DNA sequence: CATATGCTAATGTGTGCATGTGTGTGACTATGTGCGCATGCATGTGCATGTGTGTGCATATACGTGTGTGCATGCATGTGCATATATGTGTGCACGTGTGTGTGCATGTGTGTGTATGTGTATATATTAACCTGTGTGCATTGTGTGCATATATTAGCATGTGTGCAT
DNA sequence: ATGCACACATGCTAATATATGCACACAATGCACACAGGTTAATATATACACATACACACACATGCACACACACGTGCACACATATATGCACATGCATGCACACACGTATATGCACACACATGCACATGCATGCGCACATAGTCACACACATGCACACATTAGCATATG
């Protein structure tokens, strides 16, 4: 059947860094699996922020938290802009 | 609160910390770095901790979020929640 | 500069304190060295009392006698409890000045004396005939 | 119906929002999930894959390549203190190590 | 001059060094309680946090729930570093040592 | 109807079987719990607190205490070499070390 | 309001192991940490059991597995050996 | 298969320790290296064949492998997972 | 005839070692310990050739991790040469023990 | 017998030459690097397609807001005394040096085992479809668990005896 | 072997932290009931294993030796120990605020379900970049030969101190 992977939407943002730029297979798998790993890091740390608060519902302020928490410091500044500008972005054109 | 409290952390304490260690002899330029250690180690409990206190929109540190803030670092901590 | 009249008085109490406390010259050679193990003949003790030896000499044995006189002060009962070789090796010269060990050796059973003996005797030979 | 828009368009993102959402709905992690968390973490696995990605293509163009390999990905990895701070616990496959000899190691 | 010999022996004797070290290593590693002063380290505690918020508040559960894991990491990495100075054949700890360790664990 | 009895006693347990399913429930694990899934947790939970209790009683009576205290729990978890494996990461609160000396700061 | 513990369910276990020794309310606090510490281990790995597996129910051989992966040898013999005593007698008696 | 612990070489040991950065290497080295690597790959292979018995197979895949790395606190990228 | 002085050619091991990613442990005996250690677990198991290409990969990076822990122990204590007890030293404190 | 002399064995201080060792500076030798040319497979582009996501209402409910409450946190005040600190001393530990040995490195050689290719078979993995049993939902019943008070046994604080180990 | 300092053992009081009990309320249970996830039987295919072959490169073994390490020794200074003084921690109260929690209402939002399309994936070539190989440049390593330094020994240059005999 299909095997769901990272590697399309990996490509478009290699495109998007370094338009000349190709990457190899071994390494288009080390990079889906690193989506993967951040994925479920962020996740499992916002389901257990929602556990600790009573809360049913993960929202983008609990991934702002895990993303906090989960990030070295230059890194999650820039991570959580980029996460806020995105989400802004998205309530503007509903 | 106040300023420069790390030297709060006196060399007999320092050596009484050593001696639970094991240590038989300790140099002098030792206390200095403990304290720089600890306040390392501080530094990424305390961070956490806060964080946790920020998403509950609360002002007060809790022992839970410090719990929380020593299990997310991999030092699980027993008898306090 | 002035340690020559410092050792000129210690001399002189030094001659005070042999006289008062009855010990020979002889007797202090032997003293000095049961108690430091480097005896000094009655000659040396002579010229140092009567001031002959030499300034580096002077200095040398002045630390031994303050140990001395610093310490017998306590108890004394315990601290109390040839002319034809010449002539030969004389003739062995005029020939030969600087002989060899080989014939060293010739020479020094020839006249029964030790290797060392000849040798520092034939050196202080060359030693008075450069003088002149 | 208008013509369909997808929420990663619509948030200005290359990564999918809809698919991070089927997976957070699926993943057991909350009973609910909010619009923006899906958008949110998305755009945070965009910004993460773009900043491993940029370090990697300047890795391989020091290198001569056209082609990120494996150890691009690793020497990009471990010479960046934030991301070797991330991934501290992470072996990359065929990425090998950083070239390093101890100075006590070397002729004197 | 005067006289050698003379007395001027330091008579006072007392303990060879490292037998009360050992006496305090034995006495510490049989009790449980907490090893730094608790009002400095509770200090220590708000000034690290009033860099990260201002006006905070902390329950008096938390500051003890800090000082007990900053001191079980203090006793832990003292462990670690005793015996890196072992294996150097020495006996007394040195900022390598703790330098050594601290790498070795990842930190 | 009849008389009420809790799945503990109809499993033989004293962890309570219906608490373990309600946080298993609303602990966001799975979609659905089975009834087998807590009765096996209960069990389990109560065997290691059994196991751990009892080695901690061992302790306190060699000690000549009643009460267990926490120094008490501490020594029987560093003391059973496959009780420390799973507390390896734990730090037990007021529990101190072991005594432990090096034999080369030992007295010659 | 009421705050729920293991503590009543570790003394009916420490009456039983030891039915004349009490325990403090620091180590009572420091046995629910850890009975809710592993109930978590257990539970988190039982629930990336179900997932690897495509399934969306945790059952007893899930938490099995988990055990088997997560206690040390002999520990996780003794504990599958209670857990399916456990669940054999449950069965039975209903 | 009996004692392939020996297809571990003294040359492999020797390549793997220069990767390391090692410019000495003692004798002794190579055995005690022979058991770290037995009982490192006992405790993946134990966790991998544990997740292949969950899913009722009897071939261990890459992702069972990646698994119980994982659950190690060793983490493989580049095999699925 | 030409002879490199010792640590020479180590040297340029290293370097040469540190520049591949290449594995360095023969892939057959390696393959034949897998399935050696896997038969205490069961019988008649088969493996992916990518499981086994996994634990590899695995086992090598652990292993190198572990030699740059042992030669920093090692330099520790003034030597150059590693020894059984640097590594013991440097699983100690890493907490494999 | 004990001092003063003349005199000369004996040692002691200094050049220094000559020899031996260690060092330093640049030919052979080996090895890693950099183009240059040719190949293969592996990456990237281009299509069917079917599955998952977007759209649109309709419903439920989780959460955010607002109010009121009581805990509990921070601050100030006061206390004795246990602890920290600065000082002085001496010891034994760290470090530096020197050395001898044997262990480990560099190298050469013969081979046998790993590698890559190729094949085929069976075993097992994955997929599909019917079905059925176990689990979620909803609601009433109620029995268990928790919070708030008592009552007490255990633990903590001293005072003398008791070995117990260290150090001269 | 004896003296001294320290941790422990028996014993007695005192309190505070734990064990037990009663009331309420909330979550666990019991009982239908629906439904879908999981099971099972059959089947199509993927792929792992087992064998077979040739080849060549890496591994194993033996050799020669260099330098790293372990041991030994000397030393100086850094740190342990003891002491006298003073600081500030611990305790203990008491007060005021402020903030964390409870509770309730009511809406914004997440879900649910059905449909429709377009996005991502499997499959298919196409080509071009990474790899492989032979040549040549190109960096570094290691004697080599020499040069400089340092020892020592040893020769030679001064001082030194004891003998035989003279005084006395």
């Amino acid at each position: 059947t299909r095997k769901e992977s990272y590697a399309i939407y990996v490509y478009k943002v290699l495109k998007q860094v370094h338009p000349d730029t190709g990457i190899s297979s071994k390494a288009m798998s080390i990079m889906n699996s690193f989506v993967n790993d951040v994925f479920e890091r962020i996740a499992g740390e916002a389901s257990r922020l929602a556990h600790y608060n009573k809360r049913s519902t993960i929202t983008s302020r609990e991934i702002q938290t895990a993303v906090r928490l989960l990030l070295p410091g230059e890194l999650a500044k820039h991570a959580v802009s980029e996460g806020t500008k995105a989400v802004t972005k998205y309530t503007s054109a509903k | 609160v106040l300023r420069d409290n790390i030297q709060g952390i006196t060399k007999p304490a320092i050596r009484r910390l050593a001696r639970r260690g094991g240590v038989k002899r300790i140099s002098g330029l030792i206390y200095e770095e403990t304290r720089g250690v600890l306040k390392v180690f501080l530094e990424n409990v305390i961070r956490d901790a806060v964080t946790y206190t920020e998403h509950a929109k609360r002002k007060t540190v809790t022992a839970m979020d410090v719990v929380y803030a020593l299990k997310r670092q991999g030092r699980t901590l027993y008898g306090f929640g | 500069k002035a340690l020559q009249k410092e050792l000129e008085q210690f001399a002189k109490l030094l001659k005070q304190k042999r006289i008062t406390l009855g010990y020979t010259q002889a007797d202090v050679g032997l003293t000095l060295g049961v108690l430091f193990g480097k005896v000094f003949s009655q000659t040396t003790i002579c010229r140092f009392e009567a001031l002959q030896l030499s300034f580096k000499n002077m200095c040398k044995l002045r630390p031994l006698l303050q140990k001395w006189v610093e310490e017998a002060d306590n108890n004394e009962n315990l601290q109390e409890i040839e002319n034809r070789v010449r002539g030969n090796l004389e003739n062995l010269f005029l020939q030969c000045p600087k002989p060899t060990l080989q014939q060293i050796s010739h020479i020094a059973q020839q006249l029964g004396l030790e290797k060392d003996v000849v040798r520092v005797w034939f050196c202080n030979r060359r030693q008075k005939g450069k003088r002149s | 119906r208008a013509k369909a828009k997808t929420r990663s368009s619509r948030a200005g993102l290359q990564f999918p929002v809809g698919r991070v959402h089927r997976l957070l709905r699926k993943g057991n992690y909350a009973e609910r999930v909010g619009a923006g968390a899906p958008v949110y973490l998305a755009a945070v696995l965009e910004y993460l894959t773009a900043e491993i990605l940029e370090l990697a293509g300047n890795a391989a163009r020091d290198n001569k390549k056209t082609r990120i390999i494996p150890r691009h990905l690793q020497l990009a990895v471990r010479n960046d203190e934030e991301l070797n701070k991330l991934l501290g616990r992470v072996t990359i496959a065929q990425g090998g190590v950083l070239p390093n000899i101890q100075s006590v190691l070397l002729p004197k | 001059k005067s006289a050698p010999a003379t007395g001027g022996v330091k008579k006072p004797h007392r303990y060879r060094p490292g037998t009360v070290a050992l006496r305090e290593i034995r006495r510490y590693q049989k009790s449980t309680e907490l090893l730094i002063r608790k009002l400095p380290f509770q200090r220590l505690v708000r000034e690290i946090a009033q860099d990260f918020k201002t006006d905070l508040r902390f329950q008096s559960s938390a500051v003890m729930a800090l000082q007990e894991a900053s001191e079980a990491y203090l006793v832990a990495l003292f462990e670690d570093t005793n015996l890196c100075a072992i294996h150097a054949k020495r006996v007394t700890i040195m900022p390598k040592d703790i330098q050594l360790a601290r790498r070795i664990r990842g930190e």
